[PDB]
C-alpha cells in the first residue's frame, strides 16, 4: 500500500529454525527430499510434496497460503521418472497458486491463483500476473510479464527488478513477526 | 540504403512490414491497452485534441517499431499509406510524431487507391476502397488520381457491425446456462465489438442477386403474405464461455442488405462505382469501366464479389445509367495479395524504388525547416 | 514493483514534455543534472532472440529469416510455442490440442530440419513488377 | 462404510468420508477430498486423484427439492482417469480415458465420454453431455475442438506404486 509494506502478526504455532519459518497447518508431505538452505516463509495449507523431489528454495522464498509447489514427471522413454525442480533466490509464489513447474528462476513474483503447466521454465526477473495459466513446457524470458488462458507475453518489467525485488521479501519477511 | 518500412493506420486494423516482400510482416487490431482503462482505446480518432492523439499514436507507432518489427527508426526510412481526403489534422499529427519523436528520415504520403493500381501493373483502373469507416471510390487514369468524380459512403464494417447488433438484439436467444435453455432476450445491454466482428466473418455471408432481391421485398413485407427464400440453418455462437447465443438464420443473410440496398435516395456499395463513372471524362469512361480494382477488407466477406459485380449490371439497364454506360462491359481485376493487404502491397512495391522514393518522399531536413506537409489543398 | 503499489508516488521530469512516472520506471542521466523518463528517452535496437529456444540472433540473419526462429514453432489456434512429440515427428500444443496430424502436414524423419513453410502463392509475379518499376524509376 | 480393495495404493494420509466403494487399481495423493454425502462414490481401476480435488455426492445440499423419490445418484468414475491439481468435481456418470486439467470446476450434472480434456482455470456450472474425444481450452471462452486420437496414461499410474511406500 503506497510503496510500504503492511504489518502481518503470526501465530504461536510455525516451525522457525535457522531462519527458516514454516506454518504448522501447511502439511510438506516428505520432509527428507525437500529442502530450505535460507531464511523462508511457507504460509498455512500449503504443499510442498516429496513425490521423488529435490526441492530446493531460495535466501528469501515466499509462498503465501492455499498454494501448492509439486515436481512434474517428465514422460520419458527410457525411464518415467518426477523430475526434480529448483526454487530461485528471492521468489515470491503468491496465494492459492498451482506450481508443477521444474527450475524456477530468482527474483520471481508468480501471481495469486494462477496455473503453471507441467515442465515449465522460469529465468530469473520476471512476473506472472494473477488469474493466468502457463501451458505444459513453456519458457518466459527475463524482464517479461506472461498473462491470459493462452499464457503469452503482454509486455516488459521496471528495469531495477533485480534491485527492488530484494527490499520486496527482505520487508514482508521482517515485517512478518509473531503477535 | 536499407529496406524502407511500410505502414497502413486504418480504425479496425493496421497493415506494417519492409519494402519488396510479398506481403505484410504484421497485421493487428488498431489499438493500445493503457493501465485503468478496461477496453483497449483505438489509435486513430478523428476529430479529438491533437495532444491526446500524439500520445496515442506514439504509444502505437512504438509497438509496431520494436515489438512487431524489429528495426531502429531512425536508421531508415517510411512508406505511409494513408486513404484520400484523410483528416487535415490526423495526417499532420502521424507525419509530426515520425519527424519529432522518432526522428524518421523522410516520410512519403501515398494515397492508398493509387497504390492499389501498382500491385496489377495498369496504369489505369477504377479503385473501391471497403474499409471500416466508409466505402470510398477515386478513378485512377494513367497515375493521376480524378479527385473531380470522388465517390464515399458510410456502408463498411462500422455501419455492418452496428446493423448485426440491432438485428440480434431484435431476435435476441442466448443459453445463460441458468434455467435460460428457454429463449432469454436482451441478457446484456449491449454486445462487445470483438464478438460482433467474429460473427460477421464466420456465420454472416453475401447472398446472390436474385435471392439478395427478394429478402429486400421480403423485410419491407409491401403488400405479399410470406415472400421470403428458405434461409440458412441457425447457428450457435458462445459468448463468454457458459452464454451460448443461437444466431438466427435470417440474420446472417440480411445484415449484409444494408451495403446492397436502394433506399430511396439510390445510393449503394454498388451504385457509387456507377455514380463516379459518369460523372468521370467522356474518354476515360470505356477504360476505367474495363479496370474495376476491389481492395478493403469488407469486400473479403465471401461472395461480394459476385454479388457486387451482378448488382452493377443490374443498375446500369435502370434507365439513370441505361443512356451513359449502357454498353459498356464491367471486368473485375484479381490482384496479386488478399482483397485486405492490396494497399499495402503497393507500398511495399513503391518503397523497393529506392531511388524515386528520396525524391518524392518529404525529408525532415524540410521539415524541421518549413513545419508543411504537402496536401491536395493549397499551399 | 507490482505487489507494493509503486504507481501512486511519482516524480516529474524536466525539458519539453512534463511526465509524472513512478522512479522505478524512470533513468537519472548522469552525464548531465536532469532524470528523464522512459517516454523522453529515445530507444535502440541492440539483439533478437527466441522466447522459447533462448538464441541469440545477429541483425543480418534475422532479415533474411523475417524475424522468426528456425527451430521453435507457435500454435495457429491459441497462440502458444508449440513441442515436437515423437512415435517420426508431429507437432502438439500443451493448452489446446491442436497438432500438425489434424491439417493434414505429413510427419518427417530429421527432427527440426523436416518442417517448413510453404513458398508465397504470388512471389514470382511479385520480382517481375519490381523490375519493371525499377527500370522505370531509373 | 468402507470397501478398500488390494492393488489400488489410496495413501491412508488423504481424507474419505461417507459409503466410499475404492476401485482396483486407483491411486490417492494425500490432501484428496473424497465425500459420499448422500450416494456411494464408485471408482473405476486406474483412476488416480492428485492434490486438491472436491468429489462430492450431495446434490440433497446443492438443491434439496425432497423429490426423486430416493434419488441416490450414485457417482458412477470410469478407468485411466486423471484428476488434476485443485479441479472440482459433481458427475453422477463420468466416462472411462478423460483427464480433467488443475483448477478446472465441472459442472453439478455433467456427462465425460473418452478422450475428453476440460481446459486449466476452466469453470462449467452448465448440464451439458461432451461429444466424443473433444476437449476444452480457456476460461474467457470455451472454444471447443475435437480430437484426432484419445490420449492414455497407464505408465505415469503405473510407475507411483514404487514412490507411495515409505511416504
Ligand atoms: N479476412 C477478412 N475476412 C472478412 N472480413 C474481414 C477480413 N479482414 C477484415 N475484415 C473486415 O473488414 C474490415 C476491413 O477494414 P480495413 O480495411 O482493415 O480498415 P481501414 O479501412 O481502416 O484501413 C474490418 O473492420 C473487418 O470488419
Ligand atoms: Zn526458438
Ligand atoms: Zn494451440
Amino acid at each position: 500500500m503506497e510503496l510500504g509494506e503492511l504489518l502481518y502478526n503470526k501465530s504461536e504455532y510455525i516451525e522457525t529454525a535457522s531462519g527458516n519459518k514454516v506454518s504448522r497447518q501447511s502439511v510438506l508431505c516428505g520432509s527428507q527430499n525437500i529442502v530450505l538452505n535460507g531464511k523462508t516463509i511457507v504460509m498455512n495449507d500449503c504443499i510442498i510434496r516429496g513425490d521423488l523431489a529435490n526441492v530446493r528454495v531460495g535466501r528469501h522464498c515466499v509462498v503465501k497460503s492455499r498454494s501448492v509447489i509439486r515436481p512434474p514427471f517428465k514422460k520419458f522413454s527410457k525411464g518415467v521418472a518426477f523430475f526434480p525442480l529448483h526454487i530461485g533466490d528471492h521468489v515470491f509464489i503468491e496465494e492459492d497458486c498451482v506450481v508443477n513447474a521444474a527450475q524456477i528462476g530468482s527474483y520471481v513474483h508468480v501471481g495469486k491463483n494462477c496455473v503453471i503447466g507441467r515442465r515449465c521454465v522460469l529465468k530469473d526477473c520476471c512476473k506472472i500476473l494473477d488469474n493466468t495459466v502457463l501451458p505444459p513446457e513453456t519458457v518466459v524470458p527475463p524482464f517479461t510479464v506472461f498473462s491470459g488462458c493462452p499464457g503469452l507475453f503482454s509486455g516488459e518489467l521496471p528495469e531495477c527488478t533485480q534491485e527492488l525485488m530484494i527490499d520486496v521479501t527482505k520487508s514482508y519477511y521482517q515485517k512478518f513477526l509473531p503477535l | 540504403e536499407k529496406t524502407a518500412v511500410v505502414i497502413d493506420l486504418g480504425e479496425a486494423f493496421t497493415k506494417c512490414g519492409f519494402a519488396g516482400e510479398t506481403g505484410p510482416r504484421c497485421i493487428i487490431p488498431s489499438v493500445i491497452k493503457k493501465a485503468g482503462m478496461p477496453k483497449p482505446i483505438k489509435v486513430v480518432q478523428y476529430n479529438i485534441n491533437t495532444e491526446e492523439l500524439y500520445s496515442y499514436l506514439k504509444e502505437f507507432i512504438h509497438i509496431l517499431y520494436f515489438r512487431h518489427l524489429l528495426v531502429n527508426p531512425r536508421d531508415r526510412r517510411v512508406v505511409v499509406i494513408e486513404s484520400v481526403l484523410c483528416p487535415s489534422h490526423f495526417r499532420e499529427t502521424l507525419t509530426r510524431v515520425l519527424f519529432k519523436y522518432f526522428e524518421v528520415p523522410s516520410v512519403l504520403l501515398a494515397p492508398s487507391h493509387l497504390m492499389a493500381l501498382l500491385t496489377l501493373g495498369i496504369n489505369s483502373a477504377m479503385v473501391l476502397d471497403c474499409g471500416y469507416r466508409e466505402s470510398l471510390v477515386l478513378p485512377i487514369y494513367e497515375g493521376i488520381p480524378v479527385l473531380n468524380c470522388w465517390g464515399a459512403l458510410p456502408l463498411g464494417g462500422k455501419a455492418l457491425h452496428k446493423e448485426l447488433e440491432t438485428q440480434l438484439l431484435e431476435q435476441c436467444t442466448v443459453d445463460t446456462g441458468a434455467a435460460k435453455e428457454q429463449s432469454l432476450p436482451s441478457v446484456m445491454g449491449s454486445i462487445p465489438e470483438g464478438v460482433l466482428e467474429d460473427i460477421k466473418v464466420r456465420t454472416c455471408f453475401v447472398s446472390d442477386l436474385t435471392r439478395g432481391l427478394k429478402i429486400q421485398a421480403a423485410k419491407f413485407n409491401i403488400d405479399g403474405n410470406t415472400e421470403r427464400p428458405s434461409p440458412p440453418p441457425n447457428v450457435d455462437y458462445p459468448l463468454d464461455g457458459e452464454k451460448i447465443l443461437h444466431v438466427l438464420g435470417s440474420i446472417r443473410d440480411s445484415v449484409v442488405e444494408i451495403l446492397f440496398e436502394q433506399d430511396n435516395e439510390e445510393k449503394s456499395v454498388a451504385t457509387l462505382i456507377l455514380d463516379s463513372l459518369m460523372q468521370c471524362p467522356i474518354d476515360t469512361r470505356k477504360q476505367l469501366a474495363e479496370n474495376l480494382v476491389i481492395i478493403g477488407g469488407t469486400s473479403m466477406l465471401p461472395g461480394f464479389l459476385h454479388r457486387l459485380l451482378a448488382e452493377i449490371r443490374y443498375l446500369v439497364e435502370k434507365p439513370k445509367y441505361k443512356k451513359t454506360l449502357g454498353t459498356k462491359t464491367f471486368r473485375i481485376h484479381t490482384p496479386p495479395a488478399k482483397a485486405n493487404c492490396v494497399a499495402w502491397l503497393g507500398g511495399a512495391i513503391f518503397g523497393a524504388l529506392q531511388d524515386i522514393l528520396g525524391s518524392r518522399s518529404v525529408s525532415k531536413e524540410y521539415y524541421n525547416q518549413t513545419g508543411r506537409i504537402p496536401d491536395w489543398c493549397s499551399l | 514493483a507490482s505487489l507494493l503499489q509503486s504507481e501512486r508516488v511519482l516524480y516529474l521530469v524536466q525539458g519539453e514534455k512534463k511526465v509524472r512516472a513512478p522512479l522505478s520506471q524512470l533513468y537519472f542521466c548522469r552525464y548531465c543534472s536532469e532524470l528523464r523518463s522512459l517516454e523522453c528517452v529515445s530507444h535502440e535496437v541492440d539483439s533478437h532472440y527466441c522466447p522459447s529456444c533462448l538464441e541469440n540472433m545477429p541483425s543480418a540473419e534475422a532479415k533474411l529469416k523475417k524475424n522468426r526462429c528456425a527451430n521453435c514453432f507457435d500454435c495457429p489456434g491459441c497462440m502458444h510455442t508449440l513441442s515436437t512429440r515423437a512415435t517420426a515427428y508431429y507437432l502438439a500444443c500443451g493448452f489446446c490440442r491442436w497438432t500438425s496430424r489434424d491439417v493434414g502436414m505429413a510427419d518427417k524423419s530429421v527432427a527440426s530440419g523436416g518442417w517448413q513453410e510453404p513458398d508465397h502463392p504470388h512471389t514470382q509475379r511479385m520480382n517481375k513488377l519490381i523490375e519493371y518499376y525499377q527500370q522505370l524509376a531509373q | 462404510s468402507v470397501k478398500i480393495a488390494p492393488g489400488a495404493v489410496v495413501c491412508v494420509e488423504s481424507e474419505i468420508r461417507g459409503d466410499v466403494t475404492i476401485g482396483p487399481r486407483t491411486v490417492i495423493h494425500p490432501k484428496a477430498r473424497i465425500i459420499a454425502e448422500a450416494g456411494p462414490i464408485v471408482i473405476g481401476e486406474g483412476n488416480l486423484i492428485e492434490e486438491q480435488a472436491l468429489i462430492i455426492n450431495a446434490h440433497p445440499d446443492n438443491i434439496t427439492p425432497d423429490a426423486e423419490d430416493s434419488e441416490p445418484k450414485p457417482m458412477i468414475i470410469g478407468t485411466n482417469n486423471v484428476f488434476e491439481v485443485g479441479c472440482y468435481s459433481q458427475a453422477m456418470k463420468m466416462g472411462d480415458n478423460n483427464v480433467i486439467e488443475s483448477k478446472a470446476y465441472v459442472g453439478r450434472n455433467v456427462i465425460l465420454t473418452s478422450g475428453c480434456i476440460i481446459g486449466a482455470c476452466c469453470n462449467l456450472n452448465t448440464f451439458e453431455v461432451i461429444p466424443e474425444n473433444t476437449v476444452i481450452y480457456g476460461a474467457d471462452c470455451l472454444r471447443r475442438v475435437q480430437t484426432e486420437r484419445p490420449q492414455p496414461q497407464t505408465l505415469q499410474l503405473d510407475f507411483l506404486m514404487k514412490i507411495l511406500p515409505n511416504y
